C-alpha cells in the first residue's frame, strides 16, 4: 500500500461519497448508535413493546406520514405495514438522490440507471436498516421511536415474519463494526453492480464499481487496523442481502395473495415487478 | 416504460 496520486484520488472519492451520504439520508449510523445508547441531547425515542405502547405511541409520536384526517386500517399489523411502505418510498428517493452523486453514474445509459436503482434499492435499505437496529429492536420515525423485535414478531401472520430476517442479518452485519465512512462507499458498490439483469452497457458500470471497490478496500484497510479480512467479509454480505431481498419478495406474495388488496404503493410495485 | 416513476425520479 502506497501514497501515490491514485490513492489520493481514492480518498478524495471516499470523502465525496461520505459528504453526499451524510446529506442524502436523515439518520446516520453515528447518530443512531448515540440514540441507541442514550448518549444524546435528543429527547429519547418512545418505546413500543406491546399493544398498549403502540397505541400510546401513535398519539405521542409525530409520524411524518399520517394526519388526523385519513383512515387508517383498524388492524395494527396493516397500519405498521403501511408506515413501512411510506418509509421505503421515501428511501427510494434518498437512494436515487445519492446514486446521482456517485461520480459517473449520471452519465450511464438512463435505462441502465433505472435498472441499477431497481435492484440496488432494497439491498441498500436492509444494509442501512442495520444501522438502526440492535438485538432488541429498531429505531423508527427518524429515531423518534423504537419498536421492539419481539413486538414485531408478535404481529399476526404473515406480518410477524417480515422484520425477523432483517434483525438476524443486522446482528451479524453490525458485528463488522462499519461506520458511516465505510457504509457510504459500500452502498455505492452495491448500486453499481454490473451483474444486474437487463443491463445494456455493462462496461462503463464495471469501470465505476472498480474504482468504488478500490476506494472501499483502501478505506477499510485505513479504518480497521484490527480486521484482517473486512473487505471480503463485507463483499460476501452482498450475497446475504440478495437472499434477504428474495425472501422478502416471496413473503410479499403471501400478502396480496391472501390479504385484502391492501395494495402496494406503485413505486414499490415498479421495483418488485419482474425482480427475480 | 415499465418503471415510469423511477424514470421520473432519475430525470429530475
Ligand atoms: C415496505 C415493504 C413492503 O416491506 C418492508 C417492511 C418493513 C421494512 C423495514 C422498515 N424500515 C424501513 O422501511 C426503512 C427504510 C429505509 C431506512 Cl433509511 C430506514 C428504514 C422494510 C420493507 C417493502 O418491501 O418496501
Amino acid at each position: 500500500m502506497q501514497l501515490n496520486p491514485e490513492s489520493a484520488d481514492l480518498r478524495a472519492l471516499a470523502k465525496h461519497l461520505y459528504d453526499s451520504y451524510i446529506k442524502s439520508f436523515p439518520l446516520t449510523k453515528a447518530k443512531a448508535r448515540a440514540i441507541l445508547t442514550g448518549k444524546t441531547t435528543d429527547k429519547s425515542p418512545f418505546v413500543i413493546y406491546d399493544m398498549n405502547s403502540l397505541m400510546m405511541g401513535e398519539d405521542k409520536i409525530k409520524f411524518k406520514h399520517i394526519t388526523p384526517l385519513q383512515e387508517q386500517s383498524k388492524e395494527v399489523a396493516i397500519r405498521i405495514f403501511q408506515g413501512c411502505q411510506f418509509r421505503s418510498v421515501e428511501a427510494v428517493q434518498e437512494i436515487t438522490e445519492y446514486a446521482k452523486s456517485i461520480p459517473g453514474f449520471v452519465n450511464l445509459d438512463l435505462n441502465d440507471q433505472v435498472t441499477l436503482l431497481k435492484y440496488g434499492v432494497h439491498e441498500i435499505i436492509y444494509t442501512m436498516l442495520a444501522s438502526l437496529m440492535n438485538k432488541d429492536g429498531v429505531l423508527i420515525s427518524e429515531g423518534q421511536g423504537f419498536m421492539t423485535r419481539e413486538f414485531l414478531k408478535s404481529l399476526r401472520k404473515p406480518f410477524g415474519d417480515f422484520m425477523e430476517p432483517k434483525f438476524e442479518f443486522a446482528v451479524k452485519f453490525n458485528a463488522l463494526e462499519l461506520d458511516d465512512s465505510d457504509l457510504a462507499i459500500f452502498i455505492a458498490v452495491i448500486i453499481l453492480s454490473g451483474d444486474r439483469p437487463g443491463l445494456l452497457n455493462v462496461k462503463p458500470i464495471e469501470d465505476i464499481q472498480d474504482n468504488l471497490l478500490q476506494a472501499l478496500e483502501l478505506q477499510l484497510k485505513l479504518n480497521h487496523p484490527e480486521s484482517s479480512q473486512l473487505f471480503a467479509k463485507l463483499l460476501q454480505k452482498m450475497t446475504d442481502l440478495r437472499q434477504i431481498v428474495t425472501e422478502h419478495v416471496q413473503l410479499l406474495q403471501v400478502i396480496k395473495k391472501t390479504e385484502t388488496d391492501m395494495s402496494l404503493h406503485p413505486l414499490l410495485q415498479e421495483i418488485y415487478k419482474d425482480l427475480y | 416504460e415499465r418503471h415510469k416513476i423511477l424514470h421520473r425520479l432519475l430525470q429530475e
